């Protein structure tokens, strides 16, 4: 899985995509990016469109050797994509509105199917 | 298995009845007897200890636990061989106390054979058959004394605590773990006319104190104190005690009332709550010739904070703009009915008008109500809502219920307004306190006649009882400037403290329905302030003066039920489903307690389902009774005359079939029956139902408690 | 201790099983006569489709030429709350007649006046049910019927958030066990009152079904009669004998 703040930077998960162990490391071509779907066999294209990476930044604390400690990535979308009904973008909060909302916790919308 | 030796010796000891430590007002003194009291002394009985302020002619407060060995020992030095008799077990009749005909060995009366000036030591203990563990308080105290003459072996002094607490969370001295305080309590009666000196002095002092010269009960806030409810009488002789202000938490249910005979074995334990002076109310009806008055002084000390919170918990607030308005209003209200069923001829042609040439018409009878909007003339409608009369109507109370009482006097006397045990604000008064401090901090509720005044407080989680008891207590509210003559002239209510069932600004009773009450006050016109409206004033006959008879006393003393002295306009027909809370009230000049019958009824209470019930004074008795019969009874009661020939009640309950509302007239509705639209228990809302409450539009915090967690 | 067991092969026909046409169910129905199938609500509305088969004791497997009972249409229910739970008792309209066989026997119709001797007196009661309202975890292959007794009503409104009315109370353990959500959604209740057997019990779920141990929501159709008659002598005789017996009436129950 993955994320998406805006239209540019497209933040993801580290442990899919480094490994020395495994000796495969890939470039800025084969890291593709679908945003958009309900399904996997069907496929159209008035409600979505096929992104493409070209730009990847690694982690400074990528010390996954230990018990993997902020395994975040971080690439870039240069595709002037727009924003419809299957796409939504979101903001992000700040300080100056959780500075004592400790007795909380709420939860998110993590969907996908049977990829894990 | 813990030593508790102690060190008791009687003596006597000319005790004044008034703590006068200045040499002042003892050539005029008016208290010079005798009392031979427990005293407590060292071991081999050297010096006497100084004993508390609070024990008068109290003895030593005596404290175990369980299945620890007391081996007391016990000095006489009055007059007569005395002895002590407690309330153990292991104890057997060699050292039990008792002197009678035990049918025995005669060698088993050593231990009441205890001379004035010889030593005895009682070889005592408890099993552990003693300790509750559970959901009573972990002391249980005890009553030790002389079975010698119960007569003098009281009146004298001749009475003891005794404690017997759980071992565990009780250090040494009676005092708990969290609990930093050990308040020991004693309100007794003693006879002096019936005692060894007889000397005619019938007077009611509690622990040797008139007047309410007893020493006042002090302690700063931010700690946990602990009380134990003891104190015997006479004999059938009761005390209504109250806690204003400060709520207890008798047998781990917050309570603010304790009204039983004969010192029962029970104590309680609470937490503070801002400084101040409280006040404990002593009002007893039949012991106030002499005088017995407490208060509270609560200061400050910072030691501990708490995690109270203020307001709720993140979910319920309901901030509404609803005061109630109250106008002590002289409206024409008389003991018989407006318009009477049953013919209340001893009243209607006698005192509610101009018939036999008695009173008259206009009276001044002051009744406590309840207005919709800021005109104090008229409340929801013109008269009154029958269904209280002259009672006070239906107020429930919430999370910042806005109790601002804006009480406007407008008759003869400055009234005021005071629910049982409820905590204000430093600025307004609204309870019968003496805390006059700074401009800051002060409380006055004298309300002269044609001046206004609120009492603004806001009631929120710290204001609610516990979770196992019933939903809305039942506090009896009366006015706070005068004690017993307010009463009598109709200014009496009752407030609802609720629990945590906050879901409206109103408030849902889940899981309840409406309310049945039934109040039973005997009063007299010359116990009520208004007794000029009577027979000198408002009257119209001064040549024939209707007193020094027994005609217009007893044409006085009346039972008046929801306003109404003869019989009520409701009846007790209810039908299935019928989750209400009854609720009962039986004020007037009494101190015992009152009981009713009923034949063919019952209810349900405890967990079970008894057939008659007791109420008490001071406080109000709350009780969740469901009523399913199908029938008619009577519901009198087993007295002498004046209480058991005219106490009954006619109604007709039935339910056919299932709550009778087919072919007959009653507000319920099982349904049952043919609904091609929209009935009763028909809860389909577009957005969602129900559930817990309604703090957004679907509630996304989940914590959802029923008090400070 | 009496446990979950399973229903036997010869007094139980009481279970409709209402499934898709794919292999899938939802919930189950109450067999009595042969124009009416008393289930759930919910059983169809925000559902799927329905498809109802008589005498099917396994969803997996088949018993042979029994199951055979197809619904054409269906409505819903006047006081059926569809955010919460009351009255939700709903009318299958089958499309083909079936005979009484052995795994389907009819019962006697219900009557206002089992509503004061049944809840006294029998104080236990049977759920059948193949397991479709708690269908997490427990979903088995046999058709089981366990047993679960009678509460007082004032244990009732509390075992759940949502106030409960007269139409619904407890039929279950107390606060120990798993006596809840019990066979499929729409499942019969029915308790051997005397010498005739009367259904008296819909199994729903209220905000699901986790960890409700206290009590069970079961209705009670002796207050339904005065549904269950406008819903058959107002629709007439059967037109083409059971089409849709009658499928063709108003959303509210007429």
């Amino acid at each position: 899985g993955a994320s998406l703040i805006s239209d540019r930077w497209v933040l993801t998960a580290a442990h899919c995509l480094l490994y020395p162990p495994w000796d495969k490391n890939f470039t800025e071509n084969d890291l593709l990016v679908r945003i958009g779907k309900h399904s996997r066999t069907r496929y159209e294209r008035n409600i979505e469109k096929i992104s493409m990476l070209e730009k990847i930044y690694i982690h400074p604390r990528y010390n996954w050797r230990e018990n993997l400690d902020r395994d975040i990535a971080l690439m870039k979308l240069k595709k002037p994509v727009a924003f419809s009904d299957y796409i939504h973008p979101v903001c992000l909060p700040d300080r100056e509105t959780a500075a004592s909302l400790l007795q909380a916790g709420y939860k998110g919308r993590v969907t996908g199917w049977g990829n894990l | 298995a813990q030593l508790r030796q102690f060190y008791v010796a009687a003596q006597g000891i000319s005790w004044s009845y008034r703590p006068e430590p200045t040499n002042s007002s003892l050539n005029l003194s008016v208290t010079s007897f005798k009392k031979i009291v427990y005293r407590e002394y060292e071991p081999y009985f050297k010096k006497e200890k100084p004993q508390s302020t609070i024990s008068g002619l109290l003895g030593p407060t005596l404290y175990a636990e369980v299945g620890d060995i007391i081996k007391v020992h016990f000095k006489n030095k009055a007059d007569k061989p005395l002895s002590i008799h407690p309330q153990g077990i292991r104890y057997s009749k060699l050292s039990e106390g008792a002197s009678y005909l035990d049918h025995t060995f005669p060698a088993e009366k050593m231990d009441d054979a205890v001379a004035p000036g010889r030593e005895y030591t009682y070889e005592w203990s408890i099993s552990e058959d003693s300790g509750p563990t559970h959901d009573d308080p972990p002391c249980l105290t005890h009553i030790y004394y002389s079975h010698e003459n119960l007569i003098e072996d009281f009146n004298s002094g001749l009475i003891g605590p005794l404690l017997i607490c759980k071992k565990g969370t009780l250090t040494e001295g009676g005092t708990q773990k969290t609990f930093d305080k050990q308040i020991v309590l004693l309100f007794a009666v003693f006879d002096e006319s019936k005692s060894w000196s007889q000397s005619s002095s019938l007077m009611y002092t509690v622990n040797g104190y008139v007047n309410g010269t007893m020493p006042d009960i002090t302690v700063c806030a931010h700690d946990h104190i602990s009380w134990h409810l003891l104190g015997m009488s006479s004999g059938p002789e009761l005390f209504s005690i109250h806690f204003n202000g400060q709520v207890l938490e008798q047998n781990h249910h917050k309570v603010s009332a304790i009204t039983l005979v004969s010192a029962t074995s029970t104590t309680a334990n609470m937490t503070v709550g801002p400084e101040g002076k409280w006040i404990i109310s002593s009002l007893t009806p039949k012991h106030l010739q002499a005088g017995m008055q407490a208060y509270i002084d609560i200061k400050n000390c910072p030691k501990k904070t708490r995690n109270l919170k203020k307001i709720t918990r993140e979910q319920r607030r309901h901030m509404k703009r609803w005061e109630y308005f109250i106008a002590a209003e002289e409206v024409i209200w008389d003991y018989a009915p407006v318009i009477p069923a049953n013919m209340d001829k001893k009243y209607r042609s006698q005192h509610l008008d101009n018939f036999s040439n008695q009173i008259g018409k206009h009276y001044k009878k002051v009744m406590y109500t309840q207005y919709e909007d800021e005109s104090f003339t008229k409340h929801t409608v013109n008269p009154n809502m029958k269904e209280d009369g002259i009672l006070g109507p239906i107020i429930r109370a919430q999370v910042r219920d806005t109790l601002k009482i804006v009480f406007k006097n407008m008759a003869s006397r400055p009234y005021s307004i005071y629910p049982h045990g409820v905590t204000f604000s430093p600025y307004e008064d609204e309870v019968n306190s003496s805390f006059t401090s700074g401009r800051n901090n002060t409380m006055i509720r004298a309300v002269q006649p044609g001046e206004t005044y609120t009492y603004k407080w806001n009631i929120l989680e710290f204001d609610e009882p516990t979770e196992n008891d019933a939903q809305c207590l039942t506090r009896p509210y009366y006015s706070d400037v005068d004690i017993m003559r307010d009463i009598a002239s109709g200014l009496i209510g009752l407030l609802l403290i609720c629990k945590s069932r906050s879901l409206d600004r109103r408030g849902i009773q889940r899981a309840a329905d409406i309310e049945q009450q039934a109040v039973f006050a005997v009063f007299d016109e010359n116990k009520s302030w208004y007794l000029e409206d009577n027979i000198n004033k408002f009257c119209e006959n001064p040549d024939e003066v209707k007193r020094d008879d027994p005609k217009f006393y007893e044409s006085n003393i009346m039972s008046t039920i929801n306003g109404y002295v003869p019989e009520s306009i409701t009846t007790l027909g209810f039908c299935f489903d019928d989750t209400v809370q009854w609720h009962f009230c039986s004020v007037g000049t009494q101190n015992e307690i009152l009981t009713i019958h009923f034949t063919g009824h019952s209810f349900i209470y405890g967990k079970r389902h008894e057939d008659t019930l007791t109420l008490f004074p001071m406080r109000g008795e709350s009780v969740t009774v469901t009523m399913d019969n199908v029938g008619t009874w009577m519901l009198t009661s087993m007295n002498s005359s004046p209480r058991s020939k005219k106490l009954r009640l006619k109604f007709r309950d039935v339910k056919c079939i299932p709550d009778d509302d087919e072919d007959s007239y009653e507000i319920f509705e099982p349904p049952e029956s043919t609904v091609m639209a929209t009935r009763k228990m028909h809860d389909r809302l577009e957005p969602e139902d129900e559930e817990s409450d309604a703090d957004y539009d679907y509630q996304n915090r989940l914590a959802a408690a029923l008090g400070i967690r | 201790i009496v446990g979950g067991q399973e229903c036997k092969d010869g007094e139980c026909p009481w279970q409709a099983l209402l499934i898709n046409e794919e292999n899938e169910g939802f919930c189950g129905g109450t067999i009595l006569s042969e124009f009416y199938i008393l289930t759930a609500a919910h059983c169809l509305y925000q559902a799927k489709r329905f498809k109802v088969r008589v005498g099917d004791r396994n969803t997996e497997q088949e018993e042979g030429g029994e199951a055979v009972h197809e619904v054409e249409v269906v409505i819903k229910h006047n006081r059926f709350t569809k955010e919460t739970y009351d009255f939700d008792i709903a009318v299958l309209r089958l499309k083909t007649p079936i005979t009484f066989r052995m795994n389907v026997a009819p019962a006697c119709l219900p009557e206002r006046d089992w509503a004061e001797s049944t809840l006294m007196t029998q104080k236990t009661g049977i759920v059948s049910g193949f397991g479709r309202t708690h269908e997490k975890g427990r979903q088995s292959t046999r058709l089981k019927m366990l047993e679960v007794p009678y509460v007082d009503r004032n244990s009732c409104k509390l075992s759940s958030s949502f106030i409960i009315t007269q139409n619904m109370f407890c039929a279950g353990y107390d606060t120990k066990q798993e006596d809840a959500c019990q066979g499929d959604a729409g499942g019969p209740h029915v308790t051997r009152f005397k010498d005739t057997y009367f259904v008296t019990g819909i199994v729903s779920w209220g905000e699901g079904c986790a960890r409700k141990g206290k009590y069970g929501i079961y209705t009670k159709v002796t207050a339904f009669l005065k549904w269950i008659d406008r819903s058959m002598k107002t629709r007439g005789l059967p037109k083409a004998k059971s089409h849709a017996p009658e499928v063709i009436t108003s959303s509210p129950l007429k």
